[PDB]
């Protein structure tokens, strides 16, 4: 049928698979669709800023490690 | 900031007069950037009006 | 890219190595900014509206 | 800026902090004249969309 | 006469003459006034973006001269 192998794609095309994604994902565990309030979104958002958090520490124990290192002993 | 700060704890201090112009005007480049970010506008929509 | 090489010209040399990972940060972060596209009052269309 | 280079092979070296600070803002307004003329229009007929 | 002497004048009245010349000019080279495209306009401005680049030239030598003179020796 139509629809199989590695053809083309365009941007409207992959946000409407990620729609249908989230859409399906809900009904699995939750068994309603009505989606006034997308939870799914956010409990993933929340990870993101996790570890965005963790590497912005990360670098800045980088930045500290030139401006004052330990090798100035003497 | 922290490419800036990392020069002066080695000492170099090229910044000032003919160096500091490349940070003091890269710095407007990406406020002008932000601005056309928040582009639009009219909505009106807030709080206290609702 | 003039900054890093007004660096290397006064003699510095702190950037050589792992210290090039802030200026190579940097110009991938300008590159995503000026890379969202138009979002605008008549171009309303957008992943949370539609 | 030649205006500006040609005072630091005469060693007078009068820029700096104070000096600089002339030449910076000077900058900003012809910049300013420049985008002013920016506001000839706001439409786009672009090959892309022809 | 109706435009004989010498009167005052305006600005709408002095591109009005530059079209009239530019349009008599080229019915003496090409023998026809459709002027689809205006190429006088052109050559002549190609010969202006010349001398404007030998100028831009020619002043960035006299600059050359200041920041390094024939008489700083040793």
């Amino acid at each position: 049928g139509s629809g199989y192998g590695l053809g083309l794609s365009t941007r409207t095309q992959v946000t409407g698979y990620q729609f249908l994604a989230r859409r399906t994902a809900m009904a699995l565990t939750r068994w309603r669709v009505r989606m006034e309030i997308e939870p799914g979104r956010r409990q993933t958002l929340a990870v993101v800023a996790s570890v965005s958090a963790a590497l912005v520490i990360c670098l800045g124990a980088l930045l500290w490690s030139f401006i004052s290192p330990s090798g100035q002993l003497n | 900031g922290g490419m800036v700060a990392m020069v002066f704890a080695s000492g170099s201090h090229v910044f000032g007069g003919i160096g500091s112009i490349f940070p003091l005007f890269m710095m407007v480049g990406i406020m002008m950037m932000m601005f056309r970010g928040m582009g639009g506008g009219q909505q009106q929509m807030s709080r206290p009006k609702l």
